[PDB]
């Protein structure tokens, strides 16, 4: 066993671009709309709940997360990529903050953070 | 350190006295040692007071975000749970002695929770320096079915006998209620029966009354512009 | 502590500090090392406070009681014997005691005897004793001359106690002076160390290091 | 010096407007094992003292001749042996006292803690405590071992200071007392249920009471308490 | 093995007046964490116009007390009872805590009385008899919290006259007995804050040419 | 080892260090020179357990070495000092400490001014106008405090070190054979082959 | 042996009228051995205060580690840090090393910048935190401290008042501990001055 | 601590005190230390009351995941697991744990792991610090295939005597009753069993 | 050792076990552990053998010389003189006895003298590190006022347990009976008391 | 205190005794005679705990003059040597011991000979040409060994104990401040005030 997968599967090709990433970006074009707003006094974000079949109770899924008491997220694209993004996003959130700081993250660096992880995933093996 | 817990009709409710010491000298005399491990799960700590706050926060921090997973309110058996493996994996290094209390959606819940790892289930427990002075009193008035006005009035009563008969005890009474199906009230400086009787004399000093040598700006501002 | 006692052309001058400590805890800065044993003689105290308080009071008594039956001024080496021979009966038991016994006579001229309660009896011209000793001793033994004067030496001393009172921890509060001469000691004054350090930076144009 | 060997728990004290009671329960222990059920532990002098004692309890036996002899010598070419000059609580306590200290004192302690209670010529109550260090004090309650860790802080609320004193009654000091063993025998690994009580009131003289029992407990909520945490069943 | 000495907590404090001394001492009595007494008395009226109180081991205290008590007594009878001078009691304390120099009375000693002048007198003495005759002296489990304080508030220590900039001290200009009253209350009010072992009552002694009077004061019971 | 010894003057840093090595019962040595070039404008001397001290100092001369090559540039005495601080920081809480006292003397090209840093073997650094270690300094500091000026000149320097080493070999209870006296300016180091 | 008693010091820090003051002694000494009298024992990471008293190396590693962590806290915030949430930095800091601690006893302060409260805290070497509203004291003569903080200090004085009041507490207790002396400086801290006193004291 | 189990026609039936002491306060007067591993295979906890709960409760995972990979364990095989656990950490236990259940094929089983880790197969066990003073009146009294009532008695009366000599041991006697008809609760006070 | 003596309703009986170990070697496996003092008062000894014998050898002088000048001792008389070297010696002693005997005035009594030096008057007593394991079975099965029969029955049995699980303690059985009848020594062998 | 060294040669004994007296950290003295006259022909130099060195040395010097007094008489150096065996082997069973080591030379006037003997706080004496205490021995034993003759002149002796001297001060640690050197032969004890 063990990951023999120790190389970058995102590559820049001849034209300089990064295949895995447009090819993702694509798969986000695919997915249901969301939107946000921002207002003076809040901020709003929305999307469709398109269920996939109506004997699925589509409560159970939820597409808008709470992250922090302050911060929520909403996604366009591959469900089950989101789901885990959330859960590491909650917990990056106290690790890397929170027990640091005795308080949550502003939303810029939890982003940050995200973003990061995300970022990985784009380079490494 | 004296810390109570005591058990009543529809929840639970929890106290302690809010003096912090240094061997014989008292650090802080208005010390919160009701921390909150989720909205309605708190604890009160004796012992080493570093580990008391870092392992409650640290077992808080696991329980939101185990709640945020399981989509579900925490529960207290789940903290206790937490608890008791993380203070055996030190083997009593870590000097924590916990009373866990709280109400969830399998009930209301009073547990206590020792350095080493061990819990116990109880109706009313005491915890800390002031524990044999509050189990006195826990011992005397306690009963079956008590009300919620009651149960408050015990475990401030056993509060009380810490803070008078225990050295290490002092100050003010702090109480947390949790009942079902209700936010849990936390009662900050609930009963205040220790406060300084005013000064014979102002110490107030004349202004130049101390020597300086040197006077000086601090530049606590950043780099500036031009 | 910081205790010193030197022989010079004038006599004997005694330097003591005025601190006592219980570990970190500042006991006292108005504490007495010099023990009056009598109108002639001075005892200095180290090491353990009671001890050298309870037997150079004592030594006193011997030392009237002495010259009751001799009638003839009981002399420095005989006196500073004594406390000796009593501390070595002692020995083993606990006593601490670090002591210049300084008197002066006719046949014997200023004298001064380190007494120990190890038992340890020396004659000598310079002493210095405690936890101060060593910064005292450096300032003595540069400046040190027998043809001083009683105002230099006073001064010697007075300035040597200042330099262990700075730098050592467990000496400091005040400076006590004494000069010891044929007729009888001296008593040169109580000097807050507080206040001397600044004169003497000033004056004398030491202690650069330090801000004033 | 020694080691204690066959020890006595809690002696517990208090004040009360005519007098004074003392309590102390019957059990000599021989470690952790409750070996002898029968100890009374206190012991009186005359018809106006009575001294309660914890500890080690050879100890215990020899201060009780001591005391027995007390009154013997005390009785000698004294006509007023069983009046004026019959022996006071404080004469009982302050010899027991220079008794206590001097053996402290040679490094050979009478391995106790002793509570002298009764009532004075003038009808004061004395309550006053002595150990093996020959340490002494006085209060309106007091207590020795666990007794001053439990029974204290119960004892306290009736009497909390001087000023109580007069205000509280025989039946309201009895009254604590009782209950205060009760909480001794909840919570004191080394205690008994069988107790002994005796009140000294300047009226009504000396009452001692033998085998009484702790009674009116609280167990029956021990049948919902299951496992230690978890568990349902 | 068997520990001979105990420690009874209690704070005491001693302060000489121009024409007058006090000797004040909590009345709080302890072992460990708990309390044994709220009230149990720690300065003795000894006298011959003197105050006593040995604090530390209370059972070496109270011999030591005992033992004075009854060298004045003595002291009477075999000297066609002259009364005890301040000093000479001092001295006599030295020679009593030093008779057992190789297993100390654990108690930490201050007298207060008038010297022969009728001025204000406090001597302080250590466990093993070294001594000294001191303006201002506490002892016990708070006296590091009461001394720099009475430095400060009654030898004016570390304050200067407004204006001068460290070049003039604040004169020492003596203090009633009204005003040694008021620096005593708050040092035992600041000192039962701060440290656990002081509380419940404050006792103070004051010496006078009229002879000894007592006060009391509540403290918290915490 | 035992003494050494440090004096900032006003263009330079002097650094005196003793010449014995004991080995418990025999002095086995008589002309060790217990110091090490950094750079060259600074100046390191150094005391402690047998071993960790020249250990200790070559390992700190090999990484300034290093550091003065990569950059084509010499570190300030200061940056040096710093460096060193760390190293006995993080080496008081390893498995085995090293045991070593050091002086560092060096002066500043860039400010035109001598600098003398005294730290010990927990890793605590204070800049001096004169420093010692172990007992040295109990029966030197009272002679610096009366007689050092921060205007002295070279040659005063040596005056008021002799008088520190003269008070050293009259009241100190061992043979520490003398010591090499070495000066730091700013031409760099030399030894002064008579004292 | 002790390490929190090798070199000496105090650290001590008041709240006063829209004000706080923190101030230090200027020891370092290795036990007996005065070695420093210019060991300053303050920091500041911004506007944020921080005295330090222990073993020294522990007071210059950990300024040195909270300049680093700070920094980086800027950098990416893009503002300076609060005393409220330095304060769990420092306490999050200290507990990370629960098993082998830095020999300290930190003292926090610094007024709010967006709510303009004055705010101190306390810490022991293993970072329980003690937020006071009246003082906090740390060092070698802490007794003493707390001794003469009790009784010298009430609530709401004036930052010239506050200074006052803090020296002397400084300073007769540091005159009452072997290792605590040798000069002392005073920060008066208000929401956008901060000056800088030197005090006058006894060199023994 | 006062605890044993016996074995009898029917099944087998654990008792226990529940008292529970730090040095001689006692910390919980009604503790209980008769816990459950599987539906019919019960422990009695004796030692350590932190290493006996941590490892009763490795007991208890490891037979939950047993049940849903291979069935219901055997007492055995719990018992099994117990020792393991004692036997590979006895440089860091101090737990004496007394091990009963009841099959359908085995009928009432008892098995003892004392300090060391061992394990021994018994009619009856009993153990804890009030285990000392009623082996003479366990061995003389003790028979086998005894009704639920006699076994009830002979438990009752056991550590009653447990209970009276032993200042470790008190409180309430807690039993749990192991049989094909299902898992009982008893409970008896002191006024019960102190007349006895 | 396990020793005991009980008060019954013709006087008193004495019992002990043989065994004296040094370490886990049985140095004498048929010791005599009742010894008498007096022609009516005897006594079990425990504890130091050196310790003991030497006590035992002091009190029997003392009663010997009571008995000369003021004719028999009582069985107290006997426990005070024990209690006295115990207690005065508690530091340098290492002893525990039991002291029985009878009066026609008083009938069978029985005093034990713990470790510590005091004395406790009992109707019956049990002592040695074998009595640990028959609290419970003595406490259950004494009765005042036993019969001859009934007593060395109870004895017999009591030992017989000690016996069993205490491994400082074996051998045979020794008895002394004290009534008015007179002097009585039984012995019981292995062979006998085993199968009980 | 720390070395003391004695040889005989053809018609004296010679006793080196060190002059410095140190009390833990400091050098108290620099000209301390570890030395006492028991007779006008019997020197005996000691080294020992603080102390019990001069209490013992004076002790003895007491007993031998009271003896000196009542026969009018001199002892022998044997005889003196023999007495002060005997305190020290009575010493070392005692409660508190004397902590003290001896060299007593001496020149016997009925044998016109010199006699040298060493005793330890034990009470071990032998009789040697040449004797030391402590460390004193391990040092200066081997040039003794090779140089030493038994028809050596006082100042043949006087120049051996130099080389020996030199090589204590060249390999010992500690700083014992010279030696005071005395000479007892058949007109007395004198001091050799240039060494
Ligand atoms: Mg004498
Ligand atoms: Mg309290
Ligand atoms: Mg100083
Ligand atoms: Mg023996
Ligand atoms: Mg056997
Ligand atoms: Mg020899």
């Amino acid at each position: 066993m063990t990951d023999r997968y120790s190389f970058s599967l995102t590559t820049f090709s001849p034209s300089g671009k990064l295949g895995q990433i447009d090819y993702a970006l694509t798969a986000v074009k695919q997915g249901v709309t969301s939107l946000g707003i921002k207002a003076t006094n809040g901020v709003v974000i929305a999307t469709e709940k398109k269920s996939s079949s109506p004997l699925a109770m589509s409560e159970t899924l939820s597409k808008v997360s709470l992250l922090t008491p302050d911060i929520g997220a909403v996604y366009s694209g591959m469900g089950p990529d989101y789901r885990v993004l959330v859960d590491k996003s909650r917990k990056v959130a106290h690790t890397s903050y929170k027990r640091i700081y005795g308080e949550y993250p502003p939303t810029k660096l939890l982003v940050s953070e995200v973003a990061k992880i995300m970022q990985e995933a784009t380079q490494s093996g | 350190t004296t810390i109570v817990g005591v058990k009543f009709n529809n929840g639970v409710v929890i106290a302690a006295d809010t003096r912090s010491t240094q061997g014989p000298i008292v650090a802080d005399k208005n010390c919160a040692k009701l921390h909150r491990i989720s909205p309605k799960i708190w604890c009160a700590g004796a012992g080493t007071a570093a580990d008391t706050e870092a392992v409650t926060q640290l077992i808080g921090s696991n329980i939101e975000l185990h709640s945020l997973y399981t989509s579900r309110e925490p529960r207290v058996v789940s903290a206790l749970q937490m608890l008791k493996q993380h203070l055996f994996k030190y083997q009593g290094h870590i000097g924590a002695y916990l009373i866990v209390a709280g109400v969830d959606p399998t009930g209301s819940h009073l547990f206590s929770i020792h350095a080493h790892g061990s819990t116990d289930v109880g109706y009313y427990l005491s915890l800390g320096s002031g524990s044999l002075a509050a189990m006195a009193v826990l011992e005397s008035h306690w009963k079956q079915d008590l009300t919620k006005e009651e149960a408050i009035k015990l475990a401030s009563d056993a509060i009380q006998a810490g803070i008078w008969n225990d050295l290490g005890s002092g100050s003010n009474v702090d109480v947390c209620v949790m009942e079902i199906g209700k936010d849990a009230e936390y009662l900050r400086n609930y009963l205040t029966p220790n406060v300084r009787e005013e000064k014979q004399k102002s110490y107030k000093f004349p202004r130049g009354t101390t020597a300086v040598l040197k006077e000086s700006i601090v530049n606590i501002c950043d780099i500036q512009e031009e | 502590t910081t205790t010193l006692a030197f022989r010079f052309q004038g006599g004997i001058i005694v330097a003591v500090d005025s601190r006592a400590t219980a570990g970190n805890w500042v006991a006292s800065q108005t504490v007495k090392k010099v023990i009056e044993i009598n109108p002639f003689l001075l005892g200095t105290a180290a090491g353990g406070a009671a001890d050298c308080q309870f037997w150079e009071t004592w030594l006193g008594s011997q030392c009237r009681l002495h010259e009751l039956r001799e009638k003839e001024r009981i002399s420095v080496a005989a006196a500073s014997k004594i406390l000796s021979n009593l501390v070595y009966q002692y020995k083993g038991a606990g006593l601490s005691m670090g002591t210049m016994i300084c008197g002066y006579t006719r046949k014997e001229g200023p004298t001064i005897y380190y007494v120990d309660s190890d038992g340890t009896r020396l004659k000598g011209d310079i002493f210095c004793v405690g936890s101060g000793q060593t910064f005292a001793y450096g300032v003595l033994d540069s400046n040190y001359k027998w043809d001083l004067s009683v105002e230099d030496a006073l001064y010697l001393g007075k300035r040597s106690i200042l330099a262990a009172a700075h730098r050592d921890a467990y000496s400091g509060g005040s400076v006590n002076l004494y000069h010891v001469t044929e007729d009888g000691w001296i008593y040169h004054g109580n000097h807050d160390v507080g206040e001397l350090f600044w004169k003497v930076k000033e004056e004398e144009g030491s202690f650069n290091n330090v801000i004033g | 010096t020694q080691q204690p060997i066959v020890t006595g728990t809690s002696v517990i004290s208090m004040k009360y407007d005519n007098g004074v009671i003392i309590a102390a329960d019957n059990l000599g222990s021989y470690g952790s094992l409750l070996r002898f059920n029968g100890v009374e532990r206190l012991i009186p002098v005359g018809d106006n003292t009575v001294v309660g004692i914890s500890g080690d309890i050879s100890d215990m036996q020899h201060i009780e001749r001591l005391l027995k002899d007390l009154v013997t010598e005390n009785a000698y070419d004294n006509p007023l042996a069983d009046a004026e000059e019959a022996l006071e609580p404080s004469y009982i306590f302050e010899y027991l006292a220079t008794v206590m200290y001097q053996r402290r004192s040679k490094m050979n302690p009478l391995w106790n803690a002793i509570i002298v209670a009764g009532v004075q010529s003038n009808g004061d109550q004395f309550l006053r405590y002595v150990n093996l260090l020959g340490v002494t004090y006085s209060s309106p309650t007091l207590a020795t071992g666990f007794g001053a860790h439990m029974a204290n802080p119960l004892l306290r609320k009736v009497v909390d200071r001087e000023s109580d004193i007069p205000k509280t009654t025989v039946q309201v000091a009895e009254e604590a007392i009782v209950n205060a063993m009760r909480v001794l025998y909840y919570r004191d690994a080394r205690s008994s249920r069988n107790f002994s009580l005796a009140i000294i009131d300047k009226n009504t003289g000396l009452t001692f009471k033998k085998n009484l029992q702790v009674e009116n407990m609280k167990w029956d909520f021990a049948k919902d308490i299951k496992g230690y945490g978890t568990q349902k069943i | 093995q068997f520990n001979p000495y105990g420690d009874n907590g209690g704070t005491i404090l001693g302060i000489a007046g121009e024409d007058f001394a006090v000797l004040a001492g909590d009345t709080r009595n302890i072992t460990d964490y708990s309390i044994n007494s709220r009230y149990e008395p720690k300065v003795f009226d000894c006298g011959d116009n003197i105050v006593m109180s040995a604090n530390g081991f209370a059972a070496d205290g109270d011999a030591l007390v005992k033992r004075f008590k009854n060298s004045v007594k003595w002291y009477h009878f075999d000297h066609n009872d002259k009364k005890l001078s301040i000093n000479s009691a001092a001295r006599n304390i030295q020679h009593l805590l030093y008779g057992k120099r190789f297993f100390p009375y654990y108690v930490h000693t201050i007298i207060a009385g008038l010297d022969e002048d009728g001025k204000g007198a406090v001597y302080s003495f250590d466990p093993v008899g070294s001594y000294e005759r001191e303006q201002c002296r506490a002892g016990g489990a708070a006296a590091s919290l009461i001394m720099p304080f009475l430095d400060n508030q009654v030898n004016f220590k570390n304050q200067y006259e407004p204006g001068t900039n460290g070049k003039v001290k604040k004169p020492l200009k003596y203090l009633s007995v009204e005003e040694v009253i008021k620096l005593v209350r708050d040092s035992f009010t600041s000192a039962t804050e701060r440290h656990i072992q002081v509380g419940d009552g404050l006792e103070i002694l004051i010496v006078t040419k009229d002879g000894v009077r007592k006060e009391f004061y509540e403290l918290k019971r915490d | 080892m035992d003494i050494i010894l440090g004096i900032r003057v006003q263009d330079s840093v002097i650094l005196a260090s003793s010449k014995a090595v004991t080995r418990g019962i025999s002095v086995l040595k008589d002309s060790d020179d217990k110091t090490r070039q950094l750079s060259p404008h600074t100046l390191m001397s150094f005391a402690g357990e047998a071993g960790d001290t020249v250990q200790f100092a070559e390992y700190i001369q090999a990484n300034i070495q290093l550091y003065s090559i990569r950059e084509d540039y010499e570190l300030s005495p200061q940056a040096v000092s710093s460096f060193v601080r760390q190293e006995l920081a993080k080496s008081i809480r390893s498995r085995r400490p090293y045991q070593v006292n050091v002086l560092i003397g060096g002066y500043d090209k860039k400010k035109n001014k001598p600098e003398l840093y005294q730290i010990d073997y927990l890793g605590t650094k204070v800049e001096l106008p004169y420093g010692a270690h172990g007992y040295s300094g109990f029966y030197t500091f009272s002679l610096l405090d009366h007689h050092y000026r921060p205007d002295m000149t070279t040659e005063e320097g040596l005056d008021l070190l002799k008088l520190c080493v003269q008070e050293l070999e009259k009241r100190m209870p061992m043979d520490f054979k003398g010591v090499i006296v070495k000066i730091v300016d700013k031409d760099g180091i030399r030894q002064v082959d008579d004292f | 042996s002790d390490p929190s008693s090798i070199n000496g010091g105090i650290v001590v820090a008041m709240t006063g009228k829209d004000c706080v003051a923190i101030a230090c002694d200027l020891r370092l000494g290795s036990q007996s051995l005065g070695v420093s009298n210019k060991f300053e024992k303050i920091f500041h990471y911004g506007h944020v205060f921080l005295g330090i008293t222990g073993l020294a190396t522990d007071v210059t590693t950990l300024n040195e580690m909270f300049r680093y962590k700070t920094n980086l806290y800027k950098l990416k915030e893009e503002r300076a840090i609060e005393p409220e949430t330095f304060t769990q930095l420092v306490s999050s800091s200290l507990y990370e090393r629960r098993f082998g601690p830095y020999f300290v006893g930190p003292v926090v302060a610094g007024i709010n910048s967006k709510s303009g409260k004055p705010f101190i805290a306390g810490f022991d070497l293993i970072g329980c935190i003690d937020e006071a509203k009246d003082f906090i004291v740390s060092g070698t003569a802490s007794d003493q401290l707390f001794g003469m903080c009790e009784s010298l200090y009430e609530p709401n004085l004036e930052p010239e008042d506050l200074f006052e009041t803090i020296s002397q507490a400084l300073l007769n207790a540091a005159d009452r501990d072997a290792l605590s002396g040798w000069g002392a400086v005073v920060y008066i801290i208000k929401k956008d001055e901060v000056v800088k006193r030197y005090l006058k004291m006894r060199q023994d | 601590t006062s605890i044993m189990a016996v074995t009898f026609k029917d099944g087998v039936i654990l008792g226990a005190d529940s008292r529970t002491t730090t040095g001689a306060y006692i910390a919980n007067r009604v503790t209980d230390k008769l816990t459950r591993v599987h539906d019919k295979i019960w422990c009695c906890r004796s030692g350590s009351a932190a290493d006996t709960q941590a490892i009763a409760d490795i007991v208890q995972y490891h037979l939950e995941l047993y049940t849903s990979q291979y069935g219901t364990p055997s007492t055995e095989t719990a018992a099994s697991v117990f020792k393991e656990l004692c036997y590979e950490n006895k440089d860091n236990l101090t737990a004496g744990i007394i091990v009963a259940g009841y099959d359908d094929k085995n009928k009432g089983e008892v098995y003892t792991i004392p300090l060391g880790g061992s394990v021994h197969k018994l009619p009856y066990a009993i153990a804890g610090s009030g285990s000392t003073f009623i082996y003479g009146y366990c061995d003389k009294n003790f028979r086998e295939n005894m009704s639920k009532e006699e076994t009830v008695d002979f438990i009752k009366h056991s550590l009653s005597q447990a209970i009276k000599w032993d200042g470790s041991s008190g409180g309430v006697i807690r039993m749990v009753v192991l049989t094909a008809a299902g898992v009982e609760r008893l409970i008896f006070y002191p006024d019960e069993y102190e007349q006895l």
